[PDB]
C-alpha cells in the first residue's frame, strides 16, 4: 500500500482563484507544500505559498490581489488522549503563527487553506 | 417515433464490492469511448454525449494541443484488437474548460454512427447533487494491480461518498472541491486507475443511465481510506451546453 | 526539511504513471534538476546537483569541447527557454569523466551554488545500494516533444525500477544489463523519457527523502514495448563520486 502522501506535516493550498467580482478565472488543482513544525507561518508566506500554487497550474500568468479575510488555515487530528478528534485553525496575518508540534498525535497533519483568492492576472 | 440515451442496448453485469470490480457485458455501457493517440495506444477514456461531441478529462489532453494527434475509439469491448465494426473517428477540436479544471470536449472531425453498440449517455440536471451513499457505476480499460480482468471493458459499483465525508482528515483531507465528488469502498481493493481517467461514473436513475461524473484523480488505487476523485459535470452542463451550441 | 537538506523538494512533487510521456511537473518540485548550456548556445543536457559546487552528469554530453568553462550549468529552473529571474547559471571550472566508464562524469562549479527552496542538491545513494524491484523512480527532464517542443517546462516521468535479472531475460535485453547498471520502466512503454534528458537524474523515493540512483543515459527506443530503459546504477559509483569531491 505505497500510493503515497506528505510525510511530514504539510501545508495544502486549495483556492480558487476567482476575480473581484466573484467571477472565476482560475481553478488550479491543489498542492501542498512541506512546513515545519516551529516556523512562522505570516500572511506573506501563505502568499508565496499561493503564487507557488497558481503558477503550478496557470504558469507564470495571474497574480494574487485579495487573498480573502477568512483564514480558513485550520488542521485536525486525533487526539488519542481526549479520545476524540480535534480540529486546530489559525488566522492568516502579518504576525503568523508558529506550527505547532501534533507528532504527539499526528505524523503529517495537513494544514489546509481553502479560499478564494482575487488573482489578476499578469 | 423514436428515442435513445443511457438506455444501452445490453444489460449490464452486475458485480457489488480498474483495479478491483469485474469485466462488463460487451456492449453494456455503448456511451465508453477510448481515447487513443494516432498510431498510439489508448491512454484515457471518455464518454459520448452526441454522435459529434465526446466529454473527457482535460488532463488526458496535456500532451498535444493539436487535435489530429488525437484518435477515438467508440463501440469495443477490447482495448487490444477490437471487433470489426469498432469505429474510429478522429479529433476535430480540443475545448478545454476555461477556468482549468479537468474536464474538456473533443469535436469529432465525423459524428459517431449510432448503432446498438454506440449510443450516448444521458446528461445531468444543470448543479443536481447525486445523493450520499449512491450506488454509481465506473467504468474504462485502465490499469489494476494484477486482477480478474484486464484487455477487456473492466467496470465496478461503487458508492459515492459526499464532498462532507471524504474531505474528512481520514480520508482526502478537503482537497475536494465542491465541484468534485468522491466514490469508493473505504476498505479499498474496488475502484478507478490510471487510464480509466475522462471515462462516465453513471449513476442510474429510473429507465436510463445518467452520466454523473467524469474519472480525474485520485491517491492511489483501491487504497483504503482514499476514494476515487471525479468531476461534477452537473458544475458543467451548461458550458458543456454552450461549447455544443456555438460550435 | 530543516533549512535544506537533500532529496526533499520544498513543493510536494506531481506524480503521475508516464521528457516526453510524463506529466509537467510542479514549479521546482526537483530542485536538483539542472540544464547544461552552451557558452551562447542554449540547453542540450541535463544533469543533477550532487552537491554545492558540484553536477553529475552523462558523460556523451560533453562531446562538444573538453574545456570545462565551455559549459553553463542553470539551477533554479522550470522554463528551458526563456528563463525567469533567480536561476542561478553557474560557470563550470574542471570537468572529471569517470574512469572505467559507462557514461558518467561531474561538473564542479566554479561558484558554489546557493542553496534555496528551488536549488537544493539530491542524496547519493549508499555504496552499491540495489535500488529494490518494483521501486517507484522519477526520470525529470525538459528535453524535446515534438521535436524542440516540451512546453519549454520541466516534465518528469514515474517509472518503477525492474530488476537486472527479468531485465536481462532474453525477451528483452540479454545480460546487456550489466551489474553497473540500473534497469527501470514497464514492458508495454509510453511514457520512457528519451533525448535531451541525458545526464538528468533518476531519483527514486525513500521514506522522507529522494536519492539519485541514477543517471539517464540510454533505453533503446523511446517509450513502448518489452524494452525497459537502461540508467548508470549510481551505487556503484557513489564511492569515486564522494572522491572526486572530497580532494578536486
Ligand atoms: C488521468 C487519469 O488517467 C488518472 C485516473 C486515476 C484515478 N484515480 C483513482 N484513485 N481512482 N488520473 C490521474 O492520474 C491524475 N493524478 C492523480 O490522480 C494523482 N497521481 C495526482 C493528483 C493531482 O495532482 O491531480
Amino acid at each position: 500500500a505505497s500510493y503515497f502522501e506528505p510525510t511530514g506535516p504539510y501545508l495544502m493550498v486549495n483556492v480558487t482563484g476567482v476575480d473581484s467580482k466573484g467571477n472565476e478565472l482560475l481553478s488550479p488543482h491543489y498542492v501542498e507544500f512541506p512546513i515545519k513544525p516551529g516556523t512562522t507561518l505570516t500572511k506573506e508566506k501563505i502568499e508565496y505559498y499561493v503564487e507557488w500554487a497558481l503558477d503550478a497550474t496557470a504558469y507564470k500568468e495571474f497574480r494574487v490581489v485579495e487573498l480573502d479575510p477568512s483564514a480558513k488555515i485550520e488542521v485536525t487530528y486525533y487526539d488519542k488522549n481526549k479520545k476524540k478528534e480535534e480540529t486546530k485553525s489559525f488566522p492568516i496575518t502579518e504576525k503568523g503563527f508558529v506550527v505547532p508540534d501534533l507528532s504527539e498525535h499526528i505524523k503529517n497533519p495537513g494544514f489546509n487553506l481553502i479560499t478564494k483568492v482575487v488573482i489578476e492576472k499578469k | 417515433p423514436s428515442f435513445d440515451c443511457g438506455k444501452p442496448q445490453v444489460e449490464p453485469k452486475k458485480c457489488p464490492g480498474v483495479v478491483g470490480g469485474c469485466v462488463a457485458h460487451p456492449h453494456s455501457w455503448p456511451w465508453q469511448v477510448s481515447l487513443r493517440t494516432r498510431f498510439g495506444m489508448h491512454f484515457c477514456g471518455g464518454t459520448l454525449i452526441s454522435p459529434e461531441w465526446v466529454l473527457t478529462a482535460a488532463h488526458c489532453l496535456e500532451k498535444s494541443p493539436r487535435p489530429s494527434s488525437y484518435k477515438v475509439i467508440l463501440g469495443a469491448h477490447q482495448e487490444v484488437n477490437l471487433e470489426p465494426h469498432v469505429q474510429e473517428i478522429e479529433v476535430s477540436r480540443l475545448f478545454l474548460e476555461p477556468t482549468r479544471k479537468d474536464i474538456a470536449l473533443l469535436k469529432l472531425s465525423s459524428p459517431a454512427v449510432i448503432t446498438d453498440k454506440v449510443i450516448p449517455a444521458c446528461l445531468p440536471s444543470p448543479n443536481y447533487v447525486v445523493a450520499d451513499r449512491t450506488e454509481c457505476f465506473i467504468t474504462g480499460w485502465g490499469e489494476t494491480q494484477g486482477t480478474f480482468g484486464a484487455g477487456l471493458l473492466k467496470e465496478a459499483q461503487l458508492p459515492v461518498i459526499e464532498n462532507k465525508v471524504c474531505n474528512r482528515y481520514e480520508f482526502l483531507n478537503g482537497r475536494v472541491q465542491s465541484t468534485e465528488l468522491c466514490a469508493g469502498h473505504l476498505a479499498g481493493g474496488t475502484d478507478s486507475c490510471q487510464g480509466d481517467s475522462g471515462g462516465p461514473l453513471v449513476c442510474f436513475e429510473k429507465d436510463k443511465y445518467i452520466l454523473q461524473g467524469v474519472t480525474s484523480w485520485g491517491l492511489g488505487c483501491a487504497r483504503p481510506n482514499k476514494p476515487g476523485v471525479y468531476v461534477r459535470v452537473s458544475r458543467f452542463v451548461t458550458w458543456i451546453e454552450g461549447v455544443m451550441r456555438n460550435n
